[PDB]
């Protein structure tokens, strides 16, 4: 692909989320996620393959059917309602559509299978923008709709995702299918919150991405894709390893990493609200993220793997690419827990 | 010229309340006076400042 | 000069996209260097698709026209002329 | 003729469940191009000319003769129709039993309510009285696109030129 | 140092925190009757704005 | 000669357009009538 | 609601279910993921008239432009995935999995 081009459809999908997030028309709504859809097709075929295209095939036939949804979803207020503002939906039926249609576009279980596969066809680079650019949309009309997003079943929805996103990554030896069932659950965190307090959920969101980007920029500089080429990055870059371990303990949430600032505050904000046996349900279903995380740190930098002669060769070379934000997101995704009274800036 | 806005001078009165709508609900309190430091800051858990 | 070349060898060559290019640029151009589209814009005013919904007289509005065909009020003789 | 409306509305189920039986494709975009017809026929019932005749141009027009255009350059399927083998034979049975079974339950039945609340009553009552003079309310509204909807124009046009850039980018293997 | 000197200490740091736990409490009610009212400031959720609303003379008389 | 033809239209359009305007009244009054009239027949055939 | 809607309503259900249960070819999807479009190009377009929602008369037809936008998409893909595989079907689509 041709870089104008490539920069062309970056931006395409960048204006699609911002019209999601600019418009107050469902209609606009509803354009901006197609534009997403159809920008965000190319970026994933990038580097044709044919799991590439089995990726881009399932990742629009899901897409397109949430888009359907949700269109159905804002027919039906408007039937009810004659309403187009993204305010208080109308009728209780086009809110449940409306919410099985973003819950699909996020990847909330159970409509988290695609996330997976779609996150292993796909590159390196295509999966960071999936699992963090492509959330921002769905949850900013999630957070504008909050009020009445029905609690029972956007909670149910959030705990089956933390529960399935653990146990899958407890599973998996792929890096990028590990990434995303970790990215169903932290989605889940995410969305618990969302009738509670949406402040929260941006918190979350924003720690979610800046530990997502440290991650897959490792990953990307290490240039692996499975926990035995990523074990082989000790004997070329330990720095790299070890920052990983690093942002793996922090999305974990273990203290005190700034992955412990967003389950601690959606604790207190679950707490507010009397509920109790949620949020203690949610901490010991993370154990398991926890676990895979834990596991992968350890074949990475915690313990040293056999390598390969060939080794030495790249000793030799250095990485001639540079990522400038990595630095400072890895910063970021690991000491800001002095920094929690900042949350009031998001209000 | 059928076609330009009028004058009409009626006798019978304008209605009051050609919509006849209700009462409109009253306004939420506006705004207060001025604002001031935090009495003890950001009071999240241990922090002081 | 060079500028001059290209539009003749462009001519020579690819005669029919030179044409679309000079017609769609005139299309462009014309438009706003035209006088007529003033009058185009108030011929749709004037036009008068819905009634003209009469306003109760209060005494102090002098221009508007409170008669069937009297000099207040605006004239279409500018379109008449045209 | 009181009900013609809700005639091709039933048809336009019966379409819907025809194609939705997923059977052979060269049959399935018939059970489609059958449907759209009903519906522009709906919406011609109701006044919108323009856009009965807009999917009548485009979406039966275009749309679905570029899908058959697909269906017949990669044929590699067995034809078979609606009433072919059980899996799309029983498939389209039980979707127009369904259909008759809601029309029964909405017909002798005035206030029908199965998720959402229904009216037996002809379509006709919803009908407003008014008059529009000399204007096509639907034509107005959508030439006021240009004038109004300056904001739609230029985002829709956009996604249609990155459109054809993804397209080409897609298919270039 | 002097014993006075923390017995002090121990006393301001006290009120300071009591004051706070107050504050918290205070500010959990003040959150539960906002959002239950909404006749605070806070959790204003949006409404229609009456600007769109245009009152020009309608083709039809009856609006 | 399309441009002299086309104003020539608009100004016959504009004169029809007047005549509508001149015979609405009448019409709206028949047909705020006529709405109440039947309005009334349906009201009491109602209460019957 | 009036029986037309309940009816366009349902059709937008039907075209649903044969697109979520799948039978072998992707081609038959991409159909019943269109006849969801149309149902929702029926609906809004009654919803818009009944109440002479004048200014929202141009939503039917971005809505129809976007559809078939999203669909162009859909071939698309399934010319490459036929391609590369050699039918439609939707079982090819099996390299990734979980």
């Amino acid at each position: 692909m041709n870089p104008i081009i490539y920069t062309t459809l970056i931006m395409t999908v960048m204006s699609g989320t911002m019209l999601v997030m600019i418009s107050s028309h469902w209609l606009l709504i509803w354009i901006g996620f197609e534009m997403n859809l159809l920008a965000m097709i190319p970026v994933l075929m990038k580097n044709f393959n044919p799991r590439a295209t089995e990726a881009a095939t399932k990742y629009f036939l899901t897409q397109a059917t949430a888009s359907m949804m949700l269109m159905m979803a804002i027919i039906i207020n408007l039937l009810y309602s004659g309403q187009w503002t993204i305010t208080k939906m109308f009728n209780p039926v086009a809110m449940t559509m409306m919410t099985m249609a973003l819950a699909m576009k996020l990847g909330l279980s159970p409509f988290h299978f695609w996330v997976p596969e779609v996150t292993q066809g796909i590159s390196l680079q295509a999966g960071l923008l999936l699992l963090t650019w492509q959330k921002l949309a769905p949850l900013s009309v999630l957070c504008q709709i909050s009020q009445s997003i029905n609690p029972n079943l956007m909670l149910t929805m959030a705990m089956l995702s933390i529960l399935i996103g653990g146990w899958g990554g407890l599973n998996q030896t792929q890096l990028r299918k590990i990434m995303a069932y970790s990215s169903i659950a932290h989605m889940g965190w995410m969305t618990a919150v969302l009738p509670y307090n949406t402040t929260m959920t941006i918190l979350n969101l924003l720690i979610y991405i800046t530990m997502t980007l440290a991650m897959f920029m490792l990953l990307i500089h290490s240039s692996a894709t499975t926990t035995l080429s990523l074990s082989h990055t000790w004997n070329k870059m330990p720095v790299i390893t070890s920052l990983m371990m690093v942002t793996l303990l922090s999305m974990g949430g273990l203290p005190p990493l700034s992955g412990f600032m967003p389950k601690w505050m959606i604790i207190q904000e679950m707490t507010k609200n009397e509920s109790i046996i949620m949020p203690t349900l949610m901490a010991m279903t993370a154990l398991l993220n926890l676990y895979f995380y834990m596991r992968l740190a350890y074949s990475s930098s915690l313990t040293m793997f056999p390598s390969t002669n060939n080794m030495k060769m790249k000793w030799q070379f250095e990485h001639t690419k540079q990522m400038k934000l990595l630095p400072t997101m890895i910063v970021l995704s690991t000491l800001v827990l002095p920094m929690t009274p900042a949350l009031s800036s998001l209000n | 010229e059928l076609s330009k806005v009028t004058k009409v001078k009626t006798d019978r009165p304008l209605p009051e309340n050609p919509y006849h709508s209700r009462a409109r609900p009253e306004p939420n309190p506006e705004a207060e006076g001025d604002l001031k430091p935090a009495k003890h800051g950001s009071r999240l858990f241990f922090w002081t400042m | 000069g060079r500028i001059a070349s290209f539009l003749k060898n462009a001519w020579a060559k690819e005669p029919v996209l030179v044409a679309s290019f000079a017609i769609g640029g005139l299309a462009i151009i014309l438009p706003s260097l035209s006088p007529y589209t003033n009058y185009a814009i108030r011929i749709n005013r004037a036009t008068p698709y819905n009634y003209p919904v009469p306003l109760r007289d209060d005494g102090n509005m002098p221009d508007v026209p409170s008669h069937p065909q009297d000099p207040q009020g605006p004239s279409l003789e500018w379109l008449k002329n045209l | 003729t009181m009900y013609i409306a809700f005639i091709l509305s039933t048809i336009f189920v019966i379409g819907f469940v025809g194609f939705s039986s997923k059977p052979s494709p060269i049959y399935g975009g018939l059970g489609l191009i059958v449907s759209g017809g009903v519906g522009c026929g709906i919406v011609l019932n109701f006044g919108g000319s323009f856009l009965g005749l807009m999917v009548f141009l485009i979406y039966l027009g275009g749309m679905l003769v570029v899908f058959g255009y697909t269906t017949a350059m990669a044929t590699e399927m067995y034809p078979e129709v609606w009433v072919s083998n059980k899996t799309v034979f029983g498939a389209f049975v039980s979707g127009l039993m369904m259909e008759f079974c809601m029309v029964y339950y909405a017909l002798k039945e005035e206030e029908v309510e199965i998720i959402f609340k229904f009216n037996g009553l002809g379509d006709w009552v919803i009908y407003d009285t008014g008059d529009s003079g000399f204007f096509s309310e639907e034509a107005m509204g959508i030439a006021a696109l240009y004038s109004y909807g300056t904001w739609l124009v230029i985002v829709t046009g956009w996604s249609l030129l990155i459109g054809v850039v993804v397209i080409m980018e897609i298919t270039r293997g | 140092d002097g014993p006075e000197k923390n017995y002090e200490k121990t006393m301001a740091i006290l009120q300071i925190e009591a004051e706070k736990a107050e504050l918290r409490l205070k500010e959990l009610e003040v959150r539960r009757l906002m959002r239950a009212r909404g006749d605070g400031p806070w959790y204003q959720y949006p409404t229609i704005d009456k600007a769109l609303i245009d009152h020009s003379p309608k083709t039809t008389p009856d609006n | 000669s399309m441009m002299k033809w086309n104003r020539e239209r608009r100004r016959l359009q504009i004169e029809d357009f007047e005549a509508r305007i001149a015979l609405m009244p009448l019409f709206q009054a028949e047909k705020d009538r006529r709405v109440l009239q039947m309005l009334r027949e349906n009201l009491e055939e109602e209460a019957i | 609601m009036p029986l037309v809607y309940m009816n366009i309503i349902m059709a937008f259900a039907i075209a649903l279910a044969g697109l979520l249960m799948y039978r072998s070819h992707l081609m038959s999807s991409l159909l019943c993921l269109e006849g969801m479009m149309l149902s929702l190009f029926i609906m809004s377009t009654l919803i818009i008239l009944n109440t002479h929602f004048t200014l929202a008369n141009m939503m039917p037809i971005i809505l129809l432009v976007f559809a078939a936008c999203e669909a162009a998409l859909g071939l698309s893909l399934l010319v490459m995935v036929s391609n590369t595989y050699g039918t439609d079907y939707v079982q090819n689509l099996n390299l990734l999995q979980c």
